[PDB]
């Protein structure tokens, strides 16, 4: 009664004191490491590092550069999303002076085309290998599904799938022949609420300095678009591209970091700079035509003003990412292919490329003729430090930092931001006693049962991380160990009925086709339940084990 | 299994049925006003049909599907909105469609090989030239320019999906007349 | 004739074609038969000895204050529940125990000649793997199946305080009974592999010093019996249930089936497909 | 379209198991047009060899491999073995309902006669575990004779393969037990009523048909109104389909996801049972801390987790991982069970271990 309730008091405990937190914690962290602290709210953002020296000082270093970066709360300066939709304008004229260049080519200004058109014949030839001539309809409906946040008919509450089919969903004048035979397919009503060219584009936060430019589009257009999307990942593995396991990368990059033969690529606003003349050269018209059918062709801004897309898709997209990573391999597989090396050096998740050193001057040529921009910022081809799928690494050791996004109010957020400097400051559980006086320090601002409770690494951060076996709240049910955490709280909300009837209906039909192994025959998927969080915080019991 | 055929078979009854019309059930008839659904949350009305001559009981009824075209949000424009791609490409296969049957010598430039031959862009589509279809004597085609406009005559072209393989040695071996 | 084969084989146990040329080289003598079959039992098991025994049983026997632990192996999991093997593994046991044989080699070498018999009549590989004894005034053994037993001998306490004590370290794996007893080379081996995982992670001297300094305190007490949590209560430590209780431990011995073997694998479909390669 | 048997191999090492599978293979597909599998022209096998006791124990906890029928390899050079009468109490103990017995090597047999005393000790053998040693099959031949390509030798294993397919019988099929389904989801349609998802396990549902839904709660019962997929509205429930089923008379909130709607009187909840179980090692994703009496697990049948009790057989104190034991479990709340149903063991939403239901209690 009094012990769960003592934690679900302190949780719902403002904790609050004077000056910036997130700040004062950084602060105290760069001077336990002996570090120039941040003296302006502009020092956090505008500080660079530099590639050299000891690792140690290195990880400290670009931890620096880092951690106070995406922090949201800053006073800095009037920036805003606009800087984004600058980004965005900019990107798309470029765009139009790349599909412009793609379709008709200007012969002398530079870009090698000798190089170019060769690595794009062979990439086409490699594409059409693996996909094939036309998608199967069989494998994008058996991949189609309703998932996700807002809709341009939705908005984030509804964006469940079980309101994706209650509420009547838009669709593009060219994708609507889809969803006429969808509605040929079944005895259920298949409503549209309007036929619309137009997505809904606007801005998440990404950067303190700049957002990231986001697209939301129509319901079933984004139903069957993750169908195609689907089987592109599907038929990425024969490449050996996992898209649901970002690990190799890092493992890769890691490689890269000490041998320096392999080299990293990123790309920011590729998602924007895909031509669709690029498309149209590099993907058999069988595949481009329900690309181009099944995309959103014009869009529609916060200022009401409207764009026409000069790019096949950007993020908020069934198969962008799919589809950028299949290209980008595609070219990649090519360039290492004419500089006679192994095919299957090269691996790409999304934009986050690697392949061989010796082929980033080709690549960095093809890919400045196809509209890819080169960040040098960003990819690293050379130095000692390389970085793939959210894993950084300097020569051999794993410099990946942490982030301070928010502004910390409850103890759940500090409880966050202690167990990241946890697990950034620690090996296998063992202190690093110069961050360890800074955790001590300001796990001081906890109240007393949120100080002395603690879970294991990887349970979640409703508590704080370290031995689990001294800690007070741990009760033993049965032979079972049970451990109390933070978690956020939830009144139910009201479902559609026969939207998750239609949802788990189509959920069946087409799962006929997806020691250890068979036991898990046994378990099933869950129910549809809908529920709103409050900005109150909650306790519960569950299960845990040390090891 | 059959879920597949019948979607499939349905959509390309969709791409058959012709027009910017599309399918659609009168739910109810009124005087001056035709209620008829077609599958969105707004159904659609309509005044006219006839006045008397088939016009009564038998000529209109409820569950009977009728053709509703809505050209409004329709985009016949949304494509050609796209001046790239339009204009330059169709006129270009067409010249391409004068170029087979009975071949004539086209403009195109060579840029860089290929593997069994060397890749010419010609107007806006990009074609496949043999290796072997260079020129009379097969000489080191190393050295070779690339870059160059030369005019070759098409062989084959696959009319759907892109491929075309066009012969440099066309105009040149067959010249004498 | 074939009634007589049947004699021979229902006497002995060995194979029928065994018993059918013993009888054809013995003229119809049977105690000859025999004879014969006994001096080539010896070959009959330096033939099958290339085999590597992975299953087996732990057999484990108190004498008062005295005690015995052992592990016997054979390369089945069916031989392992046989009688004639659970009673020749009680017989090398019980004479191990009221012989008071701290030597392996020894007892080993004696029960050859009754070892290749049950080779011979078993038809797999057999045998002693190895033996040790503990003493102490309080001993209690724990065996958890035939794959693993514990001998525990300490001071004080009880039957059933050893019983579970003995349970305990049959499940945490102790190296050590406390961490003071732990030895030097141990403790530089994992201090020098920490400080490694250290110094790789790139941290300088002081700094993977004091930290792995840190973690040998910890170390020691997991790889120690008295620093282990108690499986009974995991609330506590054993220590403290010694304490609580006012005894200690003199001394505790672990045999676990398969240790050190590696066991080499098989594959079935492979060996099949081998054999329909040919 | 063929109906799918599962067997395996049992017997000493060295008597030819696998060259007589081996063999199986190689003359059935010169026939007629990590395991093996392979077909008869009728019903297709797959084959799995036991390494150990304890092996296919586990194995056949996990329902990995339900074994329907085992042959028996013995030599006849050697005859039967000591460890033979563990091999056949095995047999018991996992509960193989048929063995055949091949007798292997007779080509290197002296007399008919010998043959005929191998083959009365199996049979005794068998007798003795109660298997009918009598009435078992025994096909005599040479396995490494029959893969040489002799023809003489390969209709040996064609009768192997005849008495495979005659002496074990087809695997009840699915339609031909009584109706269950276990229920996923419930739904209250406008104008249309309550309606249960899922996927029917067993047996056939048509249209007026009186269904009982039996689980937590006490058992009732409600006539289906229809049957219906995402595609079409159907007239029946045949099994192995994902549907969902129209009620008649039930409210939404008087059914629960982990109750099953069956045949009337066919299906009956229950709390204590018997049960073999297997627990994970720790390599395996199980816990490292072994379990006592007290022990209080989920145990999830078909559909969602049930918290319940257990208690040791007389004997045992302690279970580690990565071990099997039998067990008496007896749930907080009824599940609707058939003996020989499996379950899963799971804590806190990590699956620990798995159980197969043994004999069912009040």
């Amino acid at each position: 009664n009094s012990l769960s309730a003592q934690l679900r008091r302190a949780a719902n405990t403002r904790i609050e004191v004077e000056g910036n937190l997130a700040l004062s914690i950084a602060n105290d962290l760069l001077l336990a490491y002996g570090q120039s602290p941040f003296n302006s709210e502009a020092e956090c953002i505008s500080f660079s590092p530099r590639f050299d020296g000891t690792p140690d000082d290195f990880r400290i270093n670009y931890l620096k550069a880092e951690i106070m970066s995406k922090y949201d709360d800053f006073s800095l300066g009037i920036d805003t999303e606009a800087v984004a939709w600058e980004k965005f304008l900019a990107a798309e004229a470029e765009c139009a002076l790349t599909n412009a260049r793609l379709y008709r080519p200007d012969y002398s200004e530079d870009f090698n085309f000798s190089l170019g058109e060769s690595c794009i014949h062979m990439a086409r030839r490699k594409i059409a290998k693996l996909i094939g001539d036309v998608p199967s309809v069989e494998g994008m409906l058996r991949h189609c599904r309703f998932s996700g946040g807002a809709t341009t008919t939705n908005n984030r509450s509804y964006g469940h799938p079980s309101f994706k089919f209650a509420l009547p969903q838009a669709c593009t004048p060219r994708a609507l022949k889809y969803v006429l035979a969808l509605r040929a397919s079944t005895h259920f009503d298949i409503r549209i609420s309007d036929i619309s060219p137009f997505n809904k584009a606007v801005t998440v936060p990404k950067n303190s300095k700049t957002d990231r430019c986001i697209a939301i589009e129509p319901g079933w257009n984004m139903f069957f678009q993750l169908g195609i999307g689907g089987i592109l990942r599907d038929r990425l593995r024969c490449w050996g591209i996992d898209l649901n396991d970002q690990t190799i990368n890092q493992r890769r990059a890691h490689e890269g970091s000490v041998t320096n033969n392999l080299a990293t690529v990123d790309l920011s606003a590729a998602s924007d700079s895909i031509s669709l003349a690029l498309c149209e050269l590099l993907l058999p018209p069988g595949w481009f035509e329900v690309l181009m059918d099944l995309r959103s062709p014009k869009g529609r801004l916060p200022d009401g003003s409207v764009v026409t897309y000069e790019k096949i898709s950007s993020m908020g997209n069934g198969y962008t990412f799919e589809l950028e990573s299949l290209i980008f391999a595609s070219l990649a597989r090519s360039v290492c292919e004419i500089l006679d090396l192994d095919s299957s050096e090269v691996t790409v998740y999304g934009d986050d490329i690697i392949l061989p050193s010796c082929a980033v001057p080709a690549l960095r040529e093809v890919f400045k003729y196809v509209g890819f921009t080169t960040n040098t910022k960003k990819t690293f081809s050379e130095g000692p430090f390389r970085e793939s799928c959210g894993k950084h690494y300097y020569s051999g050791v794993d410099v990946t930092p942490f982030y301070i996004r928010h502004r910390i109010v409850s103890p759940a957020d500090l409880i966050l931001v202690l167990n990241n400097l946890y697990r950034w400051a620690t090996i296998d559980g063992v202190w690093d006693p110069r961050a360890h006086s800074v955790y001590l320090k300001y796990r001081k601002l906890l109240p007393k049962q949120l100080q002395r409770n603690t879970i294991p690494d990887g349970y979640g951060d409703g508590a704080l991380v370290g031995s689990v076996l001294i800690n007070p709240f741990a009760k033993n049910r049965g032979w079972i160990r049970y451990v109390p955490v933070i978690t956020d709280h939830t009144r139910d909300r009201e479902r559609a009925e026969l939207g998750s009837y239609l949802y788990d209906l189509f959920s069946r039909c087409l799962s006929e086709s997806n020691l250890f192994a068979i036991d898990q025959l046994i378990c099933r998927s869950n129910p549809t339940k809908i529920s709103r969080s409050t900005g109150k915080f909650d306790i519960q019991y569950i299960a845990c084990s040390s090891r | 299994e059959s879920f597949a055929q019948l979607f499939e078979e349905s959509l390309k009854e969709i791409e058959t049925r012709p027009g910017s019309i599309v399918r659609g059930v009168v739910v109810a008839i009124d005087k001056d006003v035709v209620l008829v659904d077609a599958g969105l949350k707004s159904e659609s009305a309509i005044p006219a049909e006839q006045f008397k001559n088939a016009q009564g009981e038998l000529e209109i009824q409820v569950g009977d599907e009728v053709d509703v075209a809505l050209d409004a949000v329709e985009d016949g424009f949304g494509e050609t909105l796209l001046s790239r791609e339009k204009a330059k490409r169709h006129e270009a296969w067409i010249t391409l469609e004068k170029a087979y049957e009975d071949a004539e010598t086209v403009t195109g430039v060579i840029n860089g090989k290929v593997k069994g031959g060397f890749t010419v862009e010609l107007n806006g589509i990009r074609a496949f030239l043999p290796g072997s279809l260079v020129d009379v004597r097969p000489v080191r085609d190393t050295l070779h320019l690339e870059g160059k406009e030369l005019e070759f005559k098409v062989i084959k072209l696959d009319q759907k999906r892109n491929n075309v393989v066009v012969s440099r040695r066309a105009v040149i071996e067959s010249e004498n007349s | 004739t074939a009634s007589l084969v049947k004699e021979l084989r229902e006497r002995t146990g060995a194979g029928m074609m065994d018993c059918k040329k013993a009888l054809t080289e013995a003229n119809g003598d049977i105690e000859l038969a025999i004879e014969n079959m006994r001096k080539s039992g010896a070959i009959k098991a330096a033939k099958k000895a290339g085999n590597v025994a992975a299953d087996g049983v732990i057999k484990t026997k108190i004498d008062g204050n005295y005690g015995i632990i052992l592990e016997v192996n054979c390369q089945t999991d069916f031989v392992a529940k046989d009688a004639g093997f659970q009673a020749f593994a009680d017989k090398v046991l019980d004479a191990a125990v009221a012989g008071k044989i701290t030597d392996v080699e020894v007892l080993k070498a004696q029960f050859e000649e009754e070892r290749v018999a049950l080779v011979a009549k078993i038809g797999e590989n057999i045998n002693i793997r190895r033996v040790a004894a503990l003493e102490g005034d309080v001993l209690g053994s724990y065996q958890h199946g035939a794959r693993i037993g514990v001998l525990v001998a300490a001071k004080g306490a009880d039957e059933e305080l050893v019983k579970h004590i003995a349970m305990h370290v049959a499940a945490s794996k102790p190296e050590f009974i406390k961490p003071e007893d732990v030895s030097a080379e141990v403790v530089e081996k994992e201090y020098q592999v920490q400080l490694d995982i250290a110094m790789q992670s790139g941290k300088p001297k002081e700094i993977a010093e004091k930290m792995v300094e840190g973690r040998m305190k910890k170390f020691t007490g997991e790889v120690s019996l008295t620093g282990q949590p108690f499986v009974m209560e995991p609330s506590k430590t054993v220590g403290q249930l010694l304490k609580e209780h006012n005894a200690e431990v003199t001394g505790f011995i672990r045999f676990e089936v398969g240790e050190g073997i590696e066991k080499v694998e098989t594959d079935f479909a492979a060996e099949v497909a081998a054999m329909s390669k040919q | 379209t063929k109906p799918h048997v599962n067997v395996g191999t049992i017997g000493h090492v060295d008597h030819g198991k696998t060259t007589l599978t081996a063999a199986i293979t190689t003359v059935l597909a010169k026939t007629y047009g990590s395991h093996v599998e392979y077909d008869t022209p009728t019903r297709h096998y797959a084959h799995v060899d036991c390494p150990g006791h304890a092996d296919y124990v586990k194995n056949m906890i996990t329902g990995a491999a339900q074994m329907d029928g085992a042959i028996l390899v013995v030599a006849a050079t050697d005859g039967p073995m000591p460890q033979t009468r563990e091999h056949i109490l095995l047999g018991r103990q996992v509960g193989v309902p048929y063995i055949i017995v091949f007798l292997n090597k007779c080509d290197m047999v002296d007399d008919e006669e010998l043959l005929e005393l191998v083959e009365m000790e199996v049979r005794e053998l068998l007798s003795q575990y109660d298997f009918p040693g009598d009435d078992t099959p025994i096909v005599r031949g040479s396995a490494l004779k029959a893969l040489e390509g002799d023809a003489e030798w390969e209709a040996k294993i064609l009768e192997l393969a005849g008495f495979l397919d005659s002496y074990i019988p087809e695997p009840e099929r699915a339609i031909d037990k009584p109706f269950l389904l276990p229920i996923e989801d419930v739904f209250s349609i406008s104008g249309r009523g309550t309606v249960v998802t899922g996927r029917v396990e067993r047996g056939i549902i048509k249209v007026g048909e009186e269904v009982e839904i039996v689980g937590i709660k006490e058992t009732q019962k409600s006539t289906c109104t229809g049957v219906e997929m995402f595609r079409k509205l159907l007239d029946e429930g045949r099994a192995g389909e994902n549907v969902g089923v129209l009620l008649r008379g039930i409210k939404r909130e008087e059914i629960e996801r982990g109750q099953v709607l069956a045949k009337p009187g066919t299906i009956k909840p229950h709390t204590k049972f018997e049960s073999e179980v297997y627990i994970l090692s720790k390599d395996e994703g199980g816990r490292h801390t072994p379990f006592f009496k007290g022990y209080r697990p989920q145990f999830y049948f078909r559909t969602t987790d049930v918290t319940g009790t257990i208690e040791l057989p007389e004997g045992v104190e302690m279970v580690m991982p990565g071990d099997n034991i039998k067990m008496v479990v007896t749930l907080i709340h009824p599940i609707a069970m058939d003996d020989g149903l499996r379950f899963a063991i799971r804590e806190g939403g990590r699956t620990v271990g798995a159980g197969v239901v043994a004999k069912v209690l009040g």
